[PDB]
């Protein structure tokens, strides 16, 4: 029943323009949220950014801020997220989960379980 | 800001009952799941434990993950000790986006 | 519920003789109160969240 597969394309130089999507369905995608995590090696959990629902106060990391831009649609149920100047210190597999709950996130129960990126 | 609490010197004799302690705040510990981390050093840290429900080939039984709410602590015994195995446990905790290290924990076994 | 007024509240009256004006027969919004990653600690006792 909870089947989720993350698939992409492989080997892509640095610096190409390509989009990837993680569809999530099944449930009322409306009031989920997408959330994004990335576990450096040897250290804990990196927490990226967060978004509201009405989009008037939108808060990001002084890590992330600027250079990245996200884009979302409820009417599709699809999260969107072009990547600009893939760095270094961010090659590790991406996470395309849900968070916990409704309007939680401070509790984790499933990890996410990665795309084929390479940078 | 955040404060950390652990005893200043405790050691038990082996083979009685032993209980590390390690206090959570910052949320309710019966909602966080404490996934220990390791760095042994002169080796390449790899990931043991993920997703709390992948078991790769030879991860032993003894290693079990659960929250107690009787006493509001955890229990947790380990057997089969190796020498190379011999190090310092350290307890890290995240609270937002703030990292804070330990004062130090040096123990001896005697 | 007018609890907006009291989030952004310029002054709190004193402990011991603070004005009395209830305000109650409404349903909250609780919109600004989903993003707690700006509030440093977060604590409940006596029920799960």
């Amino acid at each position: 029943e909870v089947q989720l597969v993350e698939s992409g394309g492989g080997v892509v130089q640095p610096g190409r323009s390509l989009r990837l999507s993680c569809a999530a369905s099944g449930f009322t995608f409306s009031s989920y949220g997408m959330h994004w995590v990335r576990q450096a090696p040897g250290k804990g959990l990196e927490w990226v950014a967060v978004i509201s629902y009405d989009g008037s106060n939108k808060y990001y990391a002084d890590s992330v801020k600027g250079r990245f831009t996200i884009s979302r649609d409820n009417s599709k149920n699809t999260l969107y997220l072009q990547m600009n100047s893939l760095r270094a210190e961010d090659t590790a597999v991406y996470y395309c989960a849900n968070g916990f709950g409704e309007y939680y996130y401070y509790a984790m129960d499933v990890w996410g379980q990665g795309t084929t990126v390479t940078v | 800001n955040f404060m950390l609490t652990q005893p200043h010197s405790v050691s038990e004799s082996p083979g009685k009952t032993v209980t590390i302690s390690c206090t959570g705040s910052s949320g309710s510990i019966a909602s966080n799941y404490v996934q220990w981390y390791q760095r042994r050093p002169g080796s390449a840290p790899t990931t043991v434990i993920y997703e709390d429900n992948q078991r790769p080939s030879g991860v032993p039984d003894r290693f079990s993950a659960s929250i107690d709410s009787s006493s509001n602590s955890a229990s947790l015994t380990i057997s089969g000790l190796k020498t190379e195995d011999e190090a310092d446990y350290y307890c890290q905790s995240y609270d937002s986006s703030n990292w804070v290290f330990g004062g130090g924990t040096k123990l001896t076994v005697l | 519920c007018p609890f907006g007024e009291v989030f952004n509240a310029t002054r709190f009256a004193s402990v011991y003789a603070w004005n009395r004006k209830r305000i109650s027969n409404c349903v909250a919004d609780y919109s600004v109160l989903y993003n707690s990653a700006s509030f440093s600690t977060f604590k409940c006792y006596g029920v799960s969240p």
